[PDB]
């Protein structure tokens, strides 16, 4: 159960500082080097920082030298990365990764051998804006209506990313299409989520829109149902 | 500090085919090179480590070869869910580096028609003040598709935003979404809201209409 | 120096500031050493006429040898020393001495194998800050040293017979701590940075990384060559050089210091969870130097002289 | 979510009695008349019994008058039908149905207006035989083998009906062909279930035969895989 | 107690066509008549209620008409999945009654060839004692098809049972299954087991063989 | 009869055996009734004289009041609190030997020929929080409803509209003072519970009460509403005491059409808790009917 969970995502205004963590588990943490890697929204992967097992030797990218600080508490199996003087360009997703050990297929003693397991990421947005809750509205079916019908939800006016949508508490996956968020003119995001179901079951089944904007402790649940009384 | 080159930047390829990606380092890095695969949204995955080694669990069709400054990632038989972005990384030195953006492989399949839907503004939303009318184009290929808006036969502009998923992993089909946002004041006005779509595999523009009389 | 009579004190090696100090401060330090020999050969001339003999001095090679460091109790304090030949660290010692200085410790950075250390007096000893915590490192202390020959060429040699026997003794003292009828298994490191996966150690300036997979690959109580040879990688590490203030201390050059030493201890780590049935699994551990220092400082404690 | 779930299916020997139930939900049960309808295996639909809302007036077919008893507990939203002196000819599937209300059809006042929602049925077999578990065997592919290949399972030697087969926990439908059961000479049933998949995926995919003979609490899962080592 | 008559008992009809079913009651029942549709295996469905009323959700192509003793169910444009058995019910009186067996509509399509497969007895089954050899005829039309068995070229009899699905809802094609059951003792004996099939759209009998190796 | 002074007792109408008894036993019973008048019409040829004649001969059958009388050694406690809710202690109590005059009338949705509330409109429920439990409305002003055998019932729309408002308001007063109250037709079911179903001795009316329950309240045609009716006989609903069956009066015999004094509403629950509440015509459960009249009685031992 090799797991790396990042925590400490959220917002932070240009100039301030933030510290992210990585709760590692399922492998002797105090024996592996750990990596921080970030990814500008829509752009490629950029290696940020490294730290050897004992916590001594640290290695940084030129794009952060003197602003970021990698560290670790081998007693709480947690990896840390504090960032100072955050610019608009630091707005990215931040992954932590475990460096492959020293497998027999290697034969020389290098500084790092590369990441193998990554965390599921933690979104950090450098904005002088404020957070906001999502307003959830239904998209109901209609009346060919003798085959398959499509319904869904509308998550509108929120900040920042993301908002993980699921259906029937996860009991419905095939057919789901959660769209990428769109940046409106009001600086607020918005996305839709649809699904395809047999119209021969638009009267004997229940569907639930499970929105979850965690950065604002929002957890809405809305019901999709046909109209006409 | 080593510069990494990948080729191609992007490539379309039919399922079953063999995809070849090349990596080229500015200087000799022996066999110290890893290949990573990042599906849409998800977090990166290790496929090959040290030039030519398969991780455990990694599907049987992924391989690597090379040494020095010339490397080569290879899918023997492309599968529908292999559609992702692929990065190569070097660890002969710090800082670690890749080709920023790597190689985006996408599937080429049989032109499929866009099942089009249209959802009017929820009552719960007519209250908040702003009315958002949606329009769905489901599971279609290719990605190119013109969507248009009409109110009482009056084409709209500027007030429309669209959002399209990345290529499906099962059936390799995109899905598009176009939203028309207008205030409750400009909504009561008009009766017939329409949605005209144009897709290659759609001999002639399809439409979907209604009115505030359900 | 002055053995306390009838008096008993409380020891706790896992809360012993000597270890922390000795670890922050303290470098290795090497001094030149001359080990001269004399040869004498007979002078045969004709037949049976070996009347004379020629005495002549040999063995010029100057090598650098590690200098013993002693921790001395500060002004107004003293060091309490356990004489109980099989002490476990925590608890009251019924036989105690008072010394001004600890014994002669020759600092040697390493993981998995403890080199140039103090052998246990009676039988093999195993220690842990907490045996029930699989994370806590197990410190083994043999009562017989295993010679290990390492050449710069890039390999270490160990008499397989001597090792096999050393394993048995360890396995048995573990079988004696985790159920008298358990199968003891030694397995290679589960993986990690090179320093903790290989038998990593210093030879002054230069660092050896050794494939100790052949040392930890056996099952015990489950009813090749005459010499094991370990593959080694030799790398320099300046950042691990002694740095006191502005000065950096460059250790001796190479053929200068004599690589290869005596194994007197091990650093095992136990595999927990599921492996709590018929057999237990131990892997080479360490990489945490505080565990090393404890291996030597278990029997000391600093106190005020009343 | 208008649902009618029958329960109490199974076996019963000629002369004995059995009582079936119908857990109704998603509509005020205490306001609708309820129907019992049966269907001899392979034959047409035969109306068996009716009961008005309050439970007073009951109406029976001539094919049961004096043997069957329809009833209801408007407090447990359950409909009941107890059957006495079961013959070999009562072996059938038993549906419960909700009578359409009094739709604004301009209307006259009738005893019943006809069923609209039916239950998914409950199989009752009047046999002096004993139940038995299914033995599940694989049908593996082969080596044109450069296009599409067919595999499946073999559910053999069981009793009584039915045995609902699915694939990959329901995550595979298109291509499925579950055949009608065949009555062997040993009084035991047996059916097969096949499917078509791309032979270009007979090495990177997993298929699972999900058998479920509920009358004997059997739930086997077998793996389909090519041979040759 | 009213007797109901339907016509025809059964009927073949190409997709797209218009199917007409007539209902005829022994006595005047005004417009108190419902039409039900039972697909293969599934549970009945209400399509039309009181002579000429469409249930909600019921496809747009289903209609009813009539009153008195003469009624008429009608599919405007047959679709592939409309293949089922159709019943008419009267509620002018109890007991309720229909035409027992109603009207079975089946699709007529283009003759399609039977992709034939053959699966030898599972090892797990050679143990139990009885060996069952199967034979598949997949997605074919029409339903008529002769299947034969051969062991070392020796035609078998009596020891064979077959089972054929009802007409597919998507492609209107039947699928057949023939099983040859023999004890483990009569199995070891012979080496070459065969399966000869004959279908209209199969110019000449196809075969599928093997042996107890590979 | 004898009003208890200062004494308070405990009532619980939803656990009142009178209702059960009164419901198992008890038939309707009609007696002949003569309602004579006179017509005096002028006789002009000089308008000297005038001819007085008696002429309202029509003999009609009228319902006979039934009283529940306390058994030997027991008595009936009667709440005089003009706006009592059924459960709880009554601070004003009487002791009577017999209940008031109840004229049994089978019906759903609308309560006919019943007792009007004394003060203001009253609503009652065995449990307001349970949407299944029937709500019993009791107007303080009766709404006349004219039903002819021809097959329809008439109601002054103005009078109904106003009656609705009063009900809606007393519901808005039970489910949040700023809620929109909606009346909707029955959700569906057997004819008896979907139509305004009631007896006219032997004959049963089924009435399309969709026009009575079709309005929204507090949401910022003709002068007389006419309900379509079907009229069916139901022998199985005739009084059957032992071997004897009691055939009610024939037709034009009994005078159909009465006075609405109550309603039987049922509340729509679930996802109906926010912008508004929805109520539909209910009943079909006669015990609810009997409670409408017996809420203020309880039988006890005379100590
Ligand atoms: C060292 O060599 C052994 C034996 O060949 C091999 O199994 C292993 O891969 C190597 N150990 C490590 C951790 O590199
Ligand atoms: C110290 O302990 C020993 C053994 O228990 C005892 O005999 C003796 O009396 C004590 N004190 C001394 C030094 O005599
Ligand atoms: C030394 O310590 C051990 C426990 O580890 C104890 O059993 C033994 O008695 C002690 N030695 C003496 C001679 O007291
Ligand atoms: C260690 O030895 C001491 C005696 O010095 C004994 O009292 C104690 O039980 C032992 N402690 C542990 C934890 O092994
Ligand atoms: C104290 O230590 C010495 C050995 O150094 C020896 O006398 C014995 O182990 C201890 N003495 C006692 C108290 O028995
Ligand atoms: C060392 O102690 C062990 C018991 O762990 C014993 O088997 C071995 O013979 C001892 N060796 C010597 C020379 O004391
Ligand atoms: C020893 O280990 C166990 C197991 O983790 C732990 O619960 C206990 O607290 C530890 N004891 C001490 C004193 O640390
Ligand atoms: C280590 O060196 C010694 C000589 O000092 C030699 O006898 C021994 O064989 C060497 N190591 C082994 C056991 O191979
Ligand atoms: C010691 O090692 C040898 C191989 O060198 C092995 O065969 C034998 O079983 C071991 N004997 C002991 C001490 O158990
Ligand atoms: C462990 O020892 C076995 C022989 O007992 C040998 O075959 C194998 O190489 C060793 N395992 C590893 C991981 O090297
Ligand atoms: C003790 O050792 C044997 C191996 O010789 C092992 O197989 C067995 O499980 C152990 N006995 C028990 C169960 O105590
Ligand atoms: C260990 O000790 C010997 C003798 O003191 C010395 O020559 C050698 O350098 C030491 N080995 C290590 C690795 O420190
Ligand atoms: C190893 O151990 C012995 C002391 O027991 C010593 O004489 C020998 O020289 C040592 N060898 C090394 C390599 O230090
Ligand atoms: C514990 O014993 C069981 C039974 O022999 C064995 O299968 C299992 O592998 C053992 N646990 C571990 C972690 O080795
Ligand atoms: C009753 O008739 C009205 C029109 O007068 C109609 O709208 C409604 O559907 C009918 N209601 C019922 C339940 O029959
Ligand atoms: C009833 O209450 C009144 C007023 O509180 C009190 O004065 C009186 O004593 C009580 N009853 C009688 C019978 O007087
Ligand atoms: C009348 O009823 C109300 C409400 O149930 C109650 O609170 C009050 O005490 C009663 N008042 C009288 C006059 O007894
Ligand atoms: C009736 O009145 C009592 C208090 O007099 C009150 O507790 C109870 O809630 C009321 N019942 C209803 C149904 O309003
Ligand atoms: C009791 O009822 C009378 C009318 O019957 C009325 O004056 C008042 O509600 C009550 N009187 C008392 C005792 O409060
Ligand atoms: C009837 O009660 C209502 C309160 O619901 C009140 O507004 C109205 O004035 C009352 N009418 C009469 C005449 O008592
Ligand atoms: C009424 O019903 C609700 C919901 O069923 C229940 O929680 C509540 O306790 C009941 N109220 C009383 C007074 O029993
Ligand atoms: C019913 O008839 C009466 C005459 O008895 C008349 O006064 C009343 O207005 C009529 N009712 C309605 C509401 O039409
Ligand atoms: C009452 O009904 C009339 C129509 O007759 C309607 O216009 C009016 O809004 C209603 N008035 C009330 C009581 O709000
Ligand atoms: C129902 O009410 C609506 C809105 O009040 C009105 O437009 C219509 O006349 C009524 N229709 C029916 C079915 O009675
Ligand atoms: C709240 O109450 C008022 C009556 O005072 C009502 O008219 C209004 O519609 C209510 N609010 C809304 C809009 O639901
Ligand atoms: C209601 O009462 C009136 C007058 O007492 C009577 O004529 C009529 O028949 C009654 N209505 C019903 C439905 O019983
Ligand atoms: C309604 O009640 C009044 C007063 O009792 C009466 O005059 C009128 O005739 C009644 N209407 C009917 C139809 O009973
Ligand atoms: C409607 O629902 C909310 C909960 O979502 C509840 O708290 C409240 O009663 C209603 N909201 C408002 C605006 O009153």
């Amino acid at each position: 159960q090799v797991q790396l969970v990042e925590s400490g995502g959220g917002v932070v205004q240009p100039g301030r500082s933030l510290r992210l963590s990585c709760a590692a588990s399922g492998f002797t943490f105090r024996n592996y080097a750990m990596h921080w890697v970030r990814q500008a929204p829509g752009k490629g992967l950029e290696w940020v920082a490294l730290i050897k097992y004992d916590g001594r030797n640290k290695y940084y990218a030129d794009s952060v030298k003197g602003r970021f600080s990698i560290s670790r508490d081998n007693s709480k199996n947690t990896l840390y990365l504090e960032m100072n003087s955050l610019r608009a360009e630091d707005t990215a997703v931040y992954y932590c990764a475990r460096d492959i050990g020293l497998k027999g297929e290697h034969y020389d003693i290098l500084t790092a051998y590369g990441p193998d397991y990554w965390g599921q990421g933690a979104l950090v947005t450098v904005s002088s804006a404020s957070t906001k809750g999502p307003s959830v509205f239904p998209l109901a079916p209609s009346s060919t209506s003798g085959g398959t019908a499509a319904l869904g939800c509308l998550v509108k006016d929120y900040f920042p990313e993301p908002v993980t949508v699921s259906w029937n508490s996860g009991a419905l996956t095939s057919g789901v299409h959660t769209f990428p968020a769109v940046l409106q003119s009001s600086g607020l995001y918005s996305l839709s989520s649809v699904v395809t179901v047999p119209s021969s079951s638009l009267g004997t089944q229940t569907y639930i829109c499970n929105v979850n904007h965690k950065p604002s402790n929002t957890k809405v649940d809305k019901k999709a149902e046909p109209k006409s009384c | 500090d080593i510069q990494m080159t990948q080729s191609p930047s992007s490539l379309s390829a039919s399922v079953g085919d063999r995809v070849t990606i090349t990596c080229q380092a500015s200087q000799d890095i022996r066999n110290y090179l890893n290949w990573y695969q990042q599906k849409p949204g998800k977090a990166p995955k290790l496929l090959i480590y040290d030039a030519s080694n398969s991780e455990t669990g990694v599907p049987s069709r992924f391989s690597g070869s090379g040494s020095g400054r010339d490397f080569t990632f290879t899918i023997s038989s492309l599968q529908p869910e292999d559609v992702a972005t692929y990065y190569c990384q070097q660890h002969q030195n710090v800082p670690l580096t890749t080709f920023g953006g790597g190689t985006k492989v996408e599937i080429k399949r049989t032109v499929a028609a866009p099942s089009v839907f249209i959802f009017p503004p929820s009552d719960e939303q007519l209250k908040s003040g702003t009315a958002s009318v949606v329009c769905l184009l489901n599971n279609f290929y290719p990605r190119e598709a013109k969507v248009q808006w009409k109110v009482d036969n009056a084409l709209q502009s500027g007030n429309s935003q669209e959002s399209v998923t990345e290529q499906d992993s099962k059936d390799s089909t995109y899905s598009l979404s176009s939203t028309l946002t207008l205030s409750k004041a400009d909504y009561e006005k008009h009766k017939v809201y329409a949605c005209e779509v144009t897709h290659q595999g759609l001999r002639s523009p399809v439409t979907k209409s209604f009115n505030r009389g359900e | 120096e002055v053995v306390l009579v009838n008096v008993t004190e409380n020891f706790n090696w896992c809360k012993n500031d000597m270890v922390e100090q000795m670890h922050e401060d303290i470098c290795s330090l090497w001094d030149q050493s001359l080990k001269p020999c004399v040869k004498l050969t007979p002078l045969c001339v004709g037949a049976g006429s070996c009347n004379t003999s020629v005495i002549t001095q040999a063995c010029p090679k100057v090598s650098f040898e590690p200098i013993p460091i002693h921790y001395c109790a500060p002004a107004g304090f003293a060091i309490l020393k356990c004489n109980n030949k099989t002490f476990n660290g925590t608890g009251p010692c019924t036989n105690v001495s008072t010394v001004q200085c600890t014994h002669g410790i020759r600092p040697v950075v390493s993981s998995q194998l403890l080199l140039n250390g103090s052998l246990a007096e009676e039988e093999v000893v195993i220690r842990s800050c907490n045996f029930t915590d699989n994370a806590k490192t197990i410190i083994v202390q043999l009562n017989t040293s295993v010679e290990i020959n390492c050449t710069g060429a890039g390999h270490c040699n160990i008499a397989r017979a001597k090792w096999n026997n050393t394993l048995k003794q360890i396995a048995s003292k573990l079988r004696e701590q985790f159920g008298n009828n358990k199968t003891i298994i030694f397995k290679q490191s589960s993986g990690g940075d090179p320093e903790i996966v290989t038998h990593w150690f210093n030879c002054g300036g230069e660092f050896f990384y050794c494939n100790s997979t052949q040392l930890f690959n056996s099952t015990w109580f489950n009813s090749g060559s005459d010499t094991i040879t370990l593959p080694c990688r030799i790398k320099q590490i300046i950042n691990m050089w002694c740095k006191v203030g502005k000065m950096m201390y460059a250790p001796p050059i190479s053929g200068q210091i004599r690589c290869s030493s005596n194994i007197t201890g091990l650093l095992l780590t136990r595999d927990g969870g599921n492996s709590n049935n018929e057999s237990e699994i131990f892997r080479p551990g360490g990489g945490d130097m505080r565990d090393n220092w404890r291996s030597e400082l278990y029997k000391y404690k600093v106190v005020k002289i009343e």
